[PDB]
RNA sequence: UUCAUCUAGACAGCCGGACGGUGGCCAUGGAAGUCGGAAUCCGCUAAGGAGUGUGUAACAACUCACCGGCCGAAUGAACUA
């Protein structure tokens, strides 16, 4: 406590032996575990999953477009019967 | 010995005034010093930066017209290690760093006096 | 402990009602369905040179 | 389309070069040898670009051109009749590896005694025995690792030791935020033929103990064109 | 350090805490940091003592004037406060 | 001082698509950019009536043209997001082009004379319909700093005498901006109904000659430019001794309103009448009238004071787009959806003379400075310059 | 529904002087109890900074925090003595002025609660 | 019900486990202010505080869903209830973040 | 709101005030300070209403200008 | 199926280079490519971003982007079914 604490032990002392080569296995096996994850899953969380994965898709689509795209009217007529925006309506019953 | 304590805007104390001393009247400009280290010695001078000589040339901002010999005569003033043939291309290396500032060289933006320089309608002495 | 297994045999309510629902949709679907580029000749063929010669 | 590997994508601002360098290598290499007068081959197997830039500032009227061997082969022609000039097969054959090719309209002698008097220092460059021997202490280490007194370096960043635990393979621990260890390690002897690891010990303690000279190996005259052969470091 | 740190100790059977507090600059005070404001805000609250360390030498990177300037810029929070000074070594 | 003008140009051919923005040089009469429905400009020798300096860079619809008031630069926004600034003399493109905006442009406008430190050019405050107002070092060409307080389109901008920014979008509100408070916003001013449409104030005339009277001798220095253009602009703003400028605003409720920004943050008086909605105001370049011009075939006559009712100007048959003003305060000229130009006396209240010669619907009209022109344009492609 | 060109018109429309009298006279009426309107149903009674902007709660505190000083800062620095004194003052009268080990009280019976209900 | 009762819960628990800034000591009040912004601390427990508006939407929607005359009726409501709470929930991305 | 002057299914249901899809009302519009020619405020404006708030709490409703 | 790279050597691996003005300008207790805002230029180059990420209180170091050496013939991306 007291303060951030847990940075001073990593500078002291130092995260463990067995740190770094998990992680970067894990980052390795991750791609695997995702395929993992699709074909099982059933049901709301393999539904919820593809909708995540979807948004993922979407959005480093558009970062890609980013990167590589950041590498006769006049201006007041412009922006420009008497039916109402909801002529014929469904029809209700008494009933 | 050598270090760099550019750090402006062993007997660490006498070092404060003989660094000052190197900045009388000029500068009032954060300048790189170089401080040739004997025994207890600091002998302490400025090392030229093209920032800071541009600067002296001229939250605060910038607008110089800086009339194209100021710029010359700070090129040879640092044409000494320079890693560049011609006065004519180191004119362009500091005309960038004033761009960088954002000064306005003789009354135009420097990029366009580099137009200028490469087009064959700015002339420059060799 | 393995569950329970959904079960394959169609029960005929469920036929003959998915039978008059495609029968409604495809009407449904021609209701609304009131409101080429030749891909050329493709490469890997090995005599591809030679169609650009009979057009004179 | 799956069970592949995903490229690692990322989002820089360069980008490749393609066949238009070298076709712009090929015309430069062409046109300068029409210009200058004598065309030498320069070895320059692993350099710094600072001592390259003070090569090529030695001289701004001289050219110096690097690129790919098999470029620079065929500007100058490798078989006896793809060849721009004549008997320059005979000096393209002698491009061994990374190949700076140099030309000027200066004297012989000065370029052959500029390049045997210039050296400089440089790290030892794995596969090449180093002349140097170091015992670490085994006490805490420093940034230099034992090549000046203590009392002048401070201890190396405890952001290191994982590296050089499982990298080097030095038996590595720290206390408070001081790296550590219990006995001197020796990294090299003299006259030991270098391996990678230890290269890369000597080049993060920071040690320049090795004599870059670059080596020439052939010469070729425009005039009388003819080649001469001159192994000199 | 960049807050306040503690610590405890016992004197005469009785609990005491020492706060050790990041630092202050000279700084003419209608513009400072929140570094230096956790400083000020807690020798100006607590009932405390306070020990003013002055490291009389050239080490510190920093002059004898400019510490008995911040010293004197800083004595109007110790009206109260039991003030002693350290000399941690013309 | 200033006489009615009676006699057309030739049906002046060039940039051959729809024209959309028009305006003559501050220094004289004789020089005119013409921003049309292709992606191109065009300056114009009216001595001659001859097309010159026909000016491309633009990929889309160029929208808006201004000159800057010391007359050494153009600018030019168009329907693609992007600003261009033009050498009138090489005709060429000056530099890059100064994008950064999202949408099209609307309006533009230059930091007046008397305010630009001597040897430094005046900068380029540009609206845009994304919601952002940007400021441009037009001699470094790059974005000082934004405004983006709006939601939706702003369609006006103007900057005053003091130092401010006035702009008007369709969130129905007038926004005031301190450009010495690093473009931070001070003042809102919400009274509008509707969505707004030409914000105009009453020294634009100064600020936009910038020391070029009906004269067009050149100053010699721009220390001398700055003192000169300075006077012309406090001959106005110091009307009775303390400098105010009045701002106006239109929107499409029918509806003017009068505000003091500064002395006050409600309005004086809220002008009505108009029965379908207001397009274009304009003060006189004395300060001293305001004219609106409406959509209800109408044009409408006020006192820049309080705002009172003086008379209505009517005789077109269609939307009436825009109106320009003499520089002597007499006379008013106006554009509309029907082919006709209008001139109309302001004392005696009363139309002048009507000048049919286009044949379609006119988007622009521009008076000159010293009034010896007046350049029109629109639908048929055909610019004209009605001269006495 | 027809077209119309009835719709997309003002419907309800009133002149400003007889708006504000028709104001006065009901804030005069309507404030007095005794007082009753008559129809009520052919009468209109309808007729009757933020800091966020500048600081986007991640410049203030995060790890980007682009905050290093206050702008709740008082000058002439005996001030802030001044008032940690009088906050340290009103804190000790607070505490006196409303001035738990391990027992309860009983529950409030059900029938307190008998005219409070759906 | 239980959706509502679910953010008012979790509400609850910031509020009544967050410290009062005000009526704590002056010298943590004021060493909380120049960390963590008072004015931006109180505003967002503020606007927790008024989304702990769950409350009304729920009881609305439960007495809209008593003359609910159908299923498709009753699960528009019932969706249309959630959805409210998302949407306040939503509104709500960057206070929590700073808390 | 201020009435309901057209229910398209039978106009008694205008006289019940039964706000379903399509119904058309008055509302009130003082708060957007519209005016007419001659400075008259208008208060008062038809709207037409968009959703079906039997099944939705909400009245949505757009303006006929 | 389409588009691209390739014996003037492609893809993958190792190795080396990865520079210079420059610790570019604002800012700050400190921020040097990498807490942030806005420029984003030139030079020398085979190529080397006023810098892709890890990291440091700040530097450092490593890394990719890009180039070259060894290797010696096919390879990558987007789509459709």
């Amino acid at each position: 406590p007291q303060n951030d604490y847990i940075e001073r032990h990593i500078k002291q002392h130092g995260k463990r032996l067995d740190h770094e080569e998990r992680k970067r296995k894990r980052e390795a096996r991750e791609s695997h575990k995702i395929s993992e994850r699709a074909q099982k899953l059933t049901g709301w969380k393999g539904k919820q999953f593809a909708k995540k994965r979807y948004a993922e898709k979407v959005s480093m689509r558009k970062k890609i477009k980013a990167h590589e795209q950041s590498k006769a009217l006049p201006t007041y007529l412009l922006d420009r019967k008497f039916s109402v925006p909801l002529p014929k309506v469904r029809g209700i019953s008494e009933e | 010995k050598y270090l760099y304590l550019r750090a402006v805007g062993l007997s660490p104390k006498k070092v404060g005034e003989d660094i000052a001393k190197a900045t009388k009247e000029f500068k009032g400009i954060k300048v790189t010093v170089q401080l040739k280290i004997q025994n207890r010695q600091a002998a302490a001078s400025v090392v030229p930066s093209a920032s800071s000589l541009v600067i002296t040339a001229l939250n605060v901002k910038h607008s110089g017209n800086i009339q194209l010999d100021e710029i010359i005569e700070i090129a040879r003033q640092m044409r000494d290690k320079s890693f560049g043939r011609t006065l004519a291309s180191v004119t362009k290396e500091i005309l960038g760093t004033a761009q960088s500032v954002g000064c306005r060289v003789d009354f135009k933006n420097p990029h366009d006096i580099i137009e200028g320089i490469n087009a064959g309608e700015i002339e420059i002495p060799e | 402990r393995v569950r329970k297994r959904q079960s394959r045999r169609t029960s005929t309510k469920l036929k003959e009602g998915i039978k008059k629902k495609a029968s409604a949709h495809r009407k449904k679907e021609k209701k609304m369905a009131k409101k080429k580029k030749d891909p050329g000749i493709p490469s890997n063929f090995p005599y591809k040179a030679k169609i650009l010669e009979e057009i004179e | 389309p799956r069970s592949k590997r995903s490229k690692l994508v990322t989002l820089a601002q360069t980008d490749k070069k393609g066949r238009e360098n070298k076709e712009r290598i090929f015309d430069e290499v062409r046109e300068a040898l029409d210009t200058y007068r004598y065309v030498w081959v320069l070895h320059l197997d692993d350099v710094r670009t600072p001592v390259l830039q003070e090569i090529r500032t030695s001289w701004a009227g001289s050219k110096l051109i690097m690129g790919k061997r098999k470029v620079l082969q065929k500007a100058l022609g490798e078989k006896r009749e793809e060849e721009y000039k004549e008997n320059l097969y005979q000096l393209s054959k002698l491009c061994s590896g990374v190949t700076g090719l140099l030309f000027t309209d200066e004297d012989v002698n000065t370029v052959k005694e500029y390049f045997k008097s210039y050296v400089r220092s440089d790290y030892s460059r794995p596969n090449t025995k180093a002349p140097l021997t170091f015992t670490i202490p085994e006490g805490i280490v420093y940034s230099r690792g034992g090549q000046i007194p203590a009392e002048e370096d401070v201890p190396m960043i405890h952001s290191l030791e994982p590296t050089m635990r499982n990298k080097f393979e030095i038996p590595t621990k720290i206390k408070a935020g001081k790296i550590t260890i219990d006995s001197p390690y020796l990294v090299c002897t003299e006259g030991e033929k270098l391996d990678v690891r230890q290269a890369l010990i000597l080049k993060q303690f920071g040690i320049a103990a090795s004599e870059f000279k670059v080596k020439v190996s052939a010469y070729y005259d425009n005039d009388s064109s003819t080649v001469e052969s001159t192994n000199i470091n | 350090t960049k807050s306040l740190y503690v610590g405890h100790f016992d004197y005469k059977y009785l609990r005491f805490q020492a706060i050790d507090t990041p630092g202050i600059l000279d700084r003419p005070t209608e513009e400072m940091n929140n570094i230096e404001m956790q400083s000020i805000y807690a020798i100006a609250h607590l009932r405390s003592c306070v020990l003013y360390f002055m490291d009389l030498s050239e080490q510190c990177g920093f002059t004898i004037e400019a510490q008995v300037k911040l010293f004197h810029s800083i004595k109007p929070l110790f009206a109260n406060k039991s003030v002693m000074v350290v000399i941690n070594t013309d | 001082k200033v006489k009615p003008v009676t006699r057309s140009s030739s049906a002046i051919a060039g940039h051959g698509s729809t024209i959309l923005c028009s305006a003559f040089a501050p220094h004289t009469s004789s020089r005119m950019v013409t921003g049309a429905g292709d992606n191109t400009a065009r300056i114009w020798d009216c001595d001659t009536q001859t097309p010159m300096h026909t000016l491309k860079g633009h990929y889309n619809w160029v929208l808006c043209v201004s000159w800057s008031p010391d007359g050494e630069v153009i600018a030019t926004g168009s329907m693609d997001n992007t600003i261009r600034l033009w050498d009138p003399k090489s005709g060429q493109c000056l530099g890059d082009a100064l994008r950064g905006h999202s949408k099209w442009i609307t309006s533009l406008s230059w930091e007046p004379i008397h305010l630009v430190k001597p040897g430094s050019k005046p900068r380029l405050a540009s609206s845009s319909k994304d919601g952002t107002i940007k400021i441009w070092d037009t001699v470094s060409r790059v974005c000082q700093y934004t405004m983006s307080g709006h939601t939706n389109s702003v369609s006006c901008v103007k900057w005053g005498g003091q130092g401010l920014l006035y702009s008007g979008s369709h969130d129905r509100t007038v926004r005031v901006w301190d450009i010495n408070s690093q473009g931070r916003c001070i003042n809102i001013l919400k009274s509008h109904a509707h969505w707004v449409n030409h914000l105009s104030l009453s020294t634009d005339y100064a600020l936009r000659i910038g020391a070029f009277d009906h004269t067009g001798k050149k100053p010699s220095t721009p220390e001398e430019a700055q003192k000169k253009a300075l006077e012309n602009y406090e001959k106005i703003c110091k009307k009775n001794g303390n400098s105010e400028e009045m701002m106006v605003t239109a929107s499409d409720d029918y509806t003017m309103f009068l505000w003091n920004p500064l002395k006050s943050t409600k309005p004086i008086a809220r002008m009505t009448g108009h029965q379908k909605l207001v397009n274009h105001v304009a003060f006189s370049p004395d300060g001293r009238y305001i004219v609106s011009a409406s959509f209800d075939n109408s044009i409408k006559l006020w006192d820049g004071r309080d705002g009172k009712f003086i008379s209505t100007f009517r005789g077109h048959v269609a939307s009436v787009y825009q109106v320009a003003w003499s520089s002597d305060c007499r006379l008013l000229v106006s554009c509309s959806k029907d082919t006709t130009l209008k001139v109309w006396d302001v004392r005696t209240r009363k139309l002048s003379v009507d000048l049919p010669g286009h044949k379609d619907e006119v988007y622009t009209v521009d008076w000159s400075v010293d009034g010896k022109r007046v350049c029109s344009g629109g639908k048929d492609k055909m610019v004209r310059l009605w001269t006495h | 529904v027809q077209p119309d060109r009835r719709w997309f018109g003002n419907t309800r429309v009133i002149s400003q002087d007889a708006l504000q009298h028709f104001r006065s006279a009901l804030g005069e009426t309507q404030k007095d109890t005794y007082q009753v309107l008559l129809r009520r149903n052919k009468l209109p009674m309808s007729l009757l900074a933020r800091i966020l902007d500048t600081e986007s709660y991640a410049d203030a505190f995060g790890p980007k925090a682009q905050r290093k000083r206050p702008r709740l800062a008082a000058s002439n620095l005996e001030d802030l003595v001044k008032a940690t004194n009088e906050d340290i003052t009103k804190y000790e009268e607070k505490q006196v002025l409303d001035a738990e080990n391990g027992w309860t009280s009983a529950a409030k019976e059900a029938i307190f609660s008998k005219g409070q209900s759906k | 019900k239980y959706t509502g009762e679910g953010f008012v819960e979790k509400f609850e628990d910031i509020l009544k486990g967050f410290p009062n800034i005000n009526d704590v000591h002056p010298f943590h009040r004021d060493l909380m202010d120049t960390l963590y912004e008072k004015n931006h601390y109180k505003i967002s427990l503020a606007a927790i505080s008024r989304a702990k508006l769950v409350e009304q939407v729920a009881r609305d929607y439960v007495r809209l869903l008593k003359f609910g005359q159908s299923l498709f009726q009753c699960k528009q409501l019932k969706r249309a209830a959630l959805g409210r709470m998302a949407t306040i929930v939503k509104k709500l991305r960057d206070p929590l973040a700073y808390l | 709101i201020l009435a309901v002057k057209k229910n398209p299914q039978s106009p008694m249901y205008t006289q019940l005030g039964v706000l379903t899809k399509g119904t058309i009302i008055e509302v009130n519009v003082s708060e957007l300070g519209m005016v007419t020619a001659g400075g008259k405020v208008v208060w008062g404006k038809y709207a037409q209403v968009t959703n079906e708030p039997d099944r939705d709490g909400c009245v949505n409703a757009v303006l006929l200008v």
